[PDB]
DNA sequence: ATGGTGTATCGTCGCCAGACGAC
RNA sequence: GCGGCGCGC
DNA sequence: GTCGTCTGGCGAGCGCGCCGTTACACCAT
């Protein structure tokens, strides 16, 4: 019932905001009426009972107990826990505590049921225990001191006590890290951070400062008016409740009035000039109010000080000058010492959320006024509202939006604010992140956090990760903690050049956008009389294109400005990137704007804060990484790459010394900015006195060719297939992209032997680049539609004839990849067909496909039709790519966990492993070892057994279950390829 | 000159000064609303219809005819029927289904409401521009017309008269529009008053 | 079930069996035409008019109502009324003005002709697909429909059954037509013959 | 310096979820 | 929420 | 009414970010 949910939310917010007599009066009014005593459940009664219990108030709690007795309900363990907690606060006679313990022992309730089944705070548990110790001083709880340890086959050596322990440590002392924690706490207590922009500053003239002054006085008047309106609304809502009616007064009293008016002013500042829909604004205001309440409760509850103390104790493990009695993983150290853990947030009902948002929006619209005329003449003293309701058209619907006054928009445009705004969760952390200990506790301080980013579902994903035993997630959580404990810093030398090109006519070929002043102007203007029938009609065609180009340029410059502003904020600071995962298991950083899963500019601006000496082989790996980023030699062995690096050393030194003045050899590569960064690093390393004693901060990358086909070739143990994906050792690396390109080219020549024009047009216009993305994403589940879109996008950047609808190139790519399957990758075709058929037959029986990774992470597919039926099309076309993604995520997590034990700094881009230049060989050995160890287990047999146990278990529909069992017990036979040879392959990851 | 832009069918001025009743109709993508006046600014009726089978993807004209006939069946008789006129054009290709729905409804209302058109040749259904109404009521900010819920609330709680027995239900109906805003219900009354001020009684 | 995929409204077959007279109407960009047939497949009437001022750059319901009223004034009463149902799509971003013209034409013709609909809810106007016309007579190539001037020359200049009184007028109309796509309006007669063949 | 008005590209395909026949 | 783009695998 | 075969409409690999939702054209005290 909606009214019951509203009343329960009212009472919970009352006990959150200490407005207990108000809730008591409303409860009494509802209990008195015979028609209102119904739809009242025990949750409201014992919520008010616990609120009375928290601060003395024995008489009121006894009266609430009397109401519960008169209502005809039966009290539960939570009510008795509340009763025992009040008695503790103020010491009371022994007989009363007992005259209650015996009553709880009667009627079936247990003495220890409240301690385990009922979730209460530490203070409440301590008060209840002190209330029981008055009667029974010998009562005690089991300690359960030893934590559980994962004992799976793949994760056995990670958690083994015996062995060599070489866990890495940070380069910063304890006091500096404590100051960084304080800075992060002060930043995150506010919900918003202001950053100086990178756009070239304009000198403030007279009218600019006049606009700024009138903005200041308008904002002061708006703040006063909003405060008065909030006070009047609060008084009206309190008077409404005193008449025994539900209102939003406790929800409006969640925060201080200053915080609410600041939030309203900030959302007024960010409101678009054209406008935004009223419902979206209401939802945003309600969500911001809830988040701010969650953050600012922890100041007055006292959790901030406890978190500070436990953080200061925990950072002795990561400090350079501090030591621990026994080295251990960060999550295990945080699990000890009695550190607190975040509790799951209880979301509000949707109706009260929407009503609070609409109330705040109406307050903002009514309370804000401005003078009608911006001019100095103040005739007639006319005051008009700033925001109006406009019933406009959005999508193919009619929506009521909120629109500002054009005078306000002109005033905001005239006074150019040089400050951008960001959310505290959208910026990198200024202190080391919290260890991941649960799906709902980790990463950011003092803020709700979700382990999984899946917006769709989110109630079945979070149910499978909280039902499984806690050990099964451990190898994931540590892998998410290890990726979070990587200290980052900003390379300022690259940043100077990037901002130099940004604050000028930009260079779009290097990846920096251009200002709107260089938008393509129309060739000419219109005329009154058209000279030709073709005239006066193509002007719109060649002008709307220019407008679209200008809009795209504006969007690109906006995103570049945001990224560079956030990068310039963190120029002289060390920051950390907390990580989450999706439902498949793929890992992503939490800050979206500035991270290493980005373009060339974003990756070149990021460096390791901690550095290591190059050693005997660091410089060679740096040069091989530079050649790899250059892209000139991808089909050559490593020794020829090193020789090429030796040959072009003059260009490297010239690019490092003169990036934008002399020769520009770094321009002309696939990643010019990372190439320039590597050139500077190599130039510094060579010119040092000892090239092996040079400390390098530059990450070196090792990548697989096609990590989807690399897994398909190994689940089927396919012999000739594994040769093409470098699973078999060879002196020369094998490129699958060039072989597909060659096959499509020769069959295009064969088709052009016959009479076709599209084949003859595509003579010499097909290369590795046009097919690389498509071939890479075939194993990821692309269709011919998406493949054609990708090929059209790639062919719209050449000198191709205007026949850009190439439906033949995608057909040839799919067809001759399938022919390559028929020749050498037959296991891939067999396994993909088997997986698709199994997913289809599971979907037809009204079920969603669920499985478990070999690391123990449960995965469920959330695609459902608009309880609801599964979407069979999305359910059966996504199972093999999701399985491959789970497998490669498991491989990456295993590699990270086994590289941490050897003192390596490991960070992961999908399929790409980045580490220090002195640790490349160790990481390669660990990667090959974990790939052989992952595939030495019967993955397909275990999957079939799980799908025969989970699905195909009910005998109600025997006819479908029979075919399900025969298809599920039809695993393809493996080939004759030997897996151990992967340990001796040099180009498996390169 | 002003009446040419205000009113498109261009009915001669003598017929606009002898009216005894008027029905104002505003329809949207989800609902329709209409209001009745009897030359004394007295609201005889004020209704809206919300439940529709239209604008769901299928532009079948049979359900259009059935729905329009069911709406007209409840409409009483009057001297003239004023219909709203949106500013949408054929250039905006993104909003074409809305324009198609509006044009089909306007054509069917013109055909069905003009019961005795063929025998006399006189028009009984009028099209009024909403921008002119917004300019008349000072509801125009920039090039966009703003809502008039507060002005209708000022009316309900000289300019317009409400029958004594018919007030409270109307007020309750207004109290049914607090959670979700029905702009057509206010726009119908606003257009009726704009017609009685700009063309009649001028 | 075949008629459900050819006729848009869910009309009953028992009413289509007991028919006496049909009007078939086809409208285009510039002109309209219609034909009156009886149950004996006799061509009582066939008339085309091109006095439209509807589509001159401005769209207005008043001029549409005036022109449609004038046209429907010169039409005899018949049992059933049918008109073309060309299946253009909203998804295509072109040919919007002709689609809007077609929908406004269908709307006012549906309301204006379905007399006594308020008293009794019976649909006296129907729509039938152009593809059914192009497939039953088999004069249409794939994904198109070719002209049928040769077919109406085959009938004139037994299924059509032209009357003896007005045969000279029809012959004069056929002979004097050499442009303006008269066969694109004789698709009305073709559609009416197809309706008699399919619905009976 | 502004407001006055103005209106005729798609090109695939396969497959599964609602729709109508038999009981 | 829709459309136009861009980046990563 | 109910449920088994058939056909016609649906939608296109995920993850992240930005912007926009409403042609500009001719003219003169």
């Amino acid at each position: 019932s909606g009214q019951q949910q509203r009343l329960l939310a009212f009472f919970k917010c009352c006990l959150l905001t200490d407005q207990l007599p108000l809730a008591h009066h409303l409860l009494v009014v509802h209990h008195g009426q015979r028609q209102k005593r119904k739809l009242l459940t025990l949750d409201m009664y014992n919520a008010v009972m616990l609120g009375w219990a928290r601060q003395g108030a024995f008489k009121e709690l006894v009266y609430v107990l009397f109401m519960v007795k008169d209502a005809g309900l039966t009290p539960d363990l939570l009510s008795y826990a509340a009763a025992l907690q009040c008695m503790g606060r103020q010491d009371q006679d022994a007989g009363t505590i007992e005259r209650c313990l015996e009553q709880m022992s009667q009627e079936g309730l247990k003495l220890q049921a409240l301690f385990t089944a009922v979730l209460l705070s530490e203070e409440d548990r301590a008060t209840v225990l002190k209330a029981v110790h008055k009667v029974k001083p010998t009562f005690s709880l089991p300690p359960q001191l030893p934590p559980p340890v994962n004992t799976s086959k793949l994760l056995r050596d990670v958690y083994a006590k015996d062995g060599r322990v070489s866990y890495p440590k940070l380069h910063l002392p304890l006091k500096t890290l404590q100051c960084l924690f304080e800075k992060q706490l002060h930043m995150e207590l506010a919900s918003r951070v202001c950053v100086v922009s990178v756009e070239k500053p304009t000198l403030p003239s007279k009218e600019v400062k006049h606009a700024r002054k009138t903005l200041k006085t308008l904002r002061d008047q708006w703040e006063k008016a909003l405060c008065r309106a909030l006070r009047e609304t609060k008084n009206r809502l309190e008077r409404e409740v005193y008449e025994g009616r539900f209102s939003l007064y406790p929800f409006l009293c969640l925060l201080d009035e200053r915080e609410v008016v600041r939030m309203l002013l900030q959302v007024l500042q960010a409101l678009p000039a054209q406008g935004e829909s009223f419902t979206t604004l209401a939802r945003e205001l309600s969500a911001r109010t809830f988040s701010r309440h969650v953050v600012q409760r922890q100041r007055v509850s006292g959790q901030v000080q406890a978190l500070q103390n436990h953080y200061r104790k925990y950072l002795c493990l990561l400090a350079s000058d501090a030591e621990v009695p026994e080295p251990c993983l960060p999550r295990q150290y945080w699990e000890a010492l009695g550190a607190p853990e975040a509790l799951r947030e209880q979301p509000w009902p949707l109706p009260v959320q929407m009503e609070l948002g609409k109330l705040l929006a109406e307050m903002l619209v009514q309370a804000t006024q401005m003078p009608c005329s911006l001019d100095k003449p103040h005739r007639s003293s006319r005051l008009v509202p700033v925001l109006y309701h406009v019933y406009s058209f959005r999508n193919v619907q009619q929506i009521g939006i909120l629109k500002p006054h054009p005078a306000y928009v002109q005033l905001l445009e005239k006074a150019a604010e040089p400050t951008l705004t960001f959310e505290a969760v959208d910026v990198p952390m200024l202190c080391p992140p919290l260890p991941w200990t649960s799906p709902h506790s980790g990463a950011f301080l003092l803020s709700p956090t979700k382990l999984m980013r899946t917006v769709e579902g989110a109630t079945q994903h979070q149910e499978l990760l909280e039902t499984c035993p806690p050990t099964a997630l451990h190898g994931a959580l540590d892998a998410l903690t290890q990726l979070g404990n990587c200290a980052w810093r900003v390379n300022g030398r690259v940043l100077d050049l990037v901002l130099q090109l940004f604050q000028a006519k930009g260079c779009p070929q290097l990846g920096v956008p251009a200002p709107p002043s260089e938008a393509p102007q129309p060739p000419e203007a219109h005329l009154p009389h058209s000279a030709a029938p073709a005239r006066k009609a193509e002007l719109r065609r060649e002008l709307a294109h220019c407008q679209k180009v200008a809009r795209e340029m504006h969007s690109l410059r906006a995103e570049a400005l945001y990224r560079l502003s956030l990068a310039q904020h963190l120029r002289d600071r060390v920051f950390w990137l907390p990580h989450n995962m999706d439902f498949r298991g793929r890992t992503y950083p939490c800050p979206p704007h500035f991270n290493h899963l980005g373009s060339d500019v974003a990756r070149a601006l990021l460096e390791f804060a901690q550095g290591r000496p190059l050693g005997p082989h660091g410089l060679d790996w740096l040069k091989i990484h530079l050649v790899n980023l250059t892209g000139l030699k991808k089909r050559e062995p490593l020794r020829k790459r090193l020789a090429f690096a030796e040959e072009v050393m003059d260009d490297i030194l010239d690019s490092a010394d003169q990036p934008l003045t002399g020769r520009k050899w770094w321009m002309g590569a696939e990643e010019p900015w990372q190439t320039l960064a590597c050139c500077m690093e190599v130039a510094n390393a060579v010119r040092a006195s000892d090239p092996a004693a040079y400390v390098s901060h530059l990450p070196v990358h090792q990548d697989g060719s096609c990590n989807g086909l690399q897994h398909y070739a190994a689940l089927g143990r396919d012999s000739v297939g594994a040769a093409s994906v470098n699973l078999e050792p060879s002196d020369v690396p094998q490129d699958v992209y060039s072989g597909v390109a060659a096959q499509v080219e020769v069959f295009r020549r064969q088709d052009a032997q016959r009479g076709m024009r599209v084949a003859q047009v595509l003579e010499g216009f097909i290369t590795r680049k046009v097919v690389k993305q498509t071939v890479m994403t075939v194993v990821y589940g692309v269709t011919r539609y998406g493949g054609r879109l990708q090929i059209e996008k790639r062919l719209r950047e050449l000198s191709d004839f205007p026949q850009e609808f190439v439906w033949e190139a995608s057909h040839y790519l799919v067809r001759q990849v399938f022919k390559s399957l028929q020749e050498m990758f037959s296991g891939t075709r067999a396994i993909q067909h088997w997986l698709t058929e199994s997913a289809r037959l599971i979907s037809h029986m009204g079920s969603v496909v669920e499985w478990v990774t070999p690391l123990g992470v449960p995965v469920i597919q959330p695609y459902r039709l608009d309880s609801r039926k599964p979407n069979t099309r999305k359910q059966k076309n996504g199972f093999p790519p999701n399985f491959i993604h789970s497998l490669d995520s498991s491989h990456m997590m295993l590699t990270a966990l086994h590289c941490y034990r050897k003192g390596l700094t490991f960070v992961s881009v999908h399929d790409c492993y980045w580490t220090h230049a002195a640790d490349v060989s160790v990481m390669n050995q660990v990667c090959r070892e974990q790939f052989v160890r992952l595939h030495s287990e019967p993955i397909l047999q275990d999957l079939s057994r799980f799908l025969v146990k989970r699905f195909c278990s009910e005998p109600q529909k025997i006819l479908e279950a029979s075919q399900l069992k025969e298809t599920l017990q039809a695993v393809p036979k493996p080939g004759a390829f030997d897996l151990e040879q992967v340990k001796r392959s040099t180009y498996f990851f390169s | 000159r002003f009446l040419r832009k205000l009113l498109k069918p261009d009915i001669e001025r003598e017929r606009l000064k002898a009216v005894n009743s008027i029905i104002s109709i505003v329809f949207g993508t989800r609902r329709i609303a209409w209001a009745h006046l009897d030359r004394k600014l007295t609201v005889l009726d004020w209704q809206q219809s919300d439940r529709w089978s239209l604008m769901r993807g299928i532009y079948s004209s049979s359900v259009y005819l059935e729905e329009i006939s069911s709406i007209i069946s409840k409409m009483p008789k009057a001297d003239f029927y004023v219909l709203e006129k949106t500013g949408l054009s054929i250039q905006n290709s993104s909003l074409f289904p809305i324009l198609l729905h509006f044009h089909i409804m306007e054509a069917m209302l013109y055909a069905l409401l003009n019961k005795t058109f063929a025998q006399d040749g006189q028009h009984q259904v009028l099209s009024m521009n909403r921008n002119a109404v917004g300019k008349h009521f000072e509801l125009m900010i920039g090039d966009s017309r703003t809502s008039g819920k507060e002005l209708v609330k000022q009316f309900l709680f000289p300019r317009v008269f409400f029958p004594s027995d018919k007030i409270v239900h109307y007020r309750q109906m207004f109290l049914s529009t607090e959670l979700q805003r029905v702009e057509e219900l206010y726009d119908s009354l606003l257009q009726a008053i704009a017609f009685y001020e700009l063309a009649v009684f001028d």
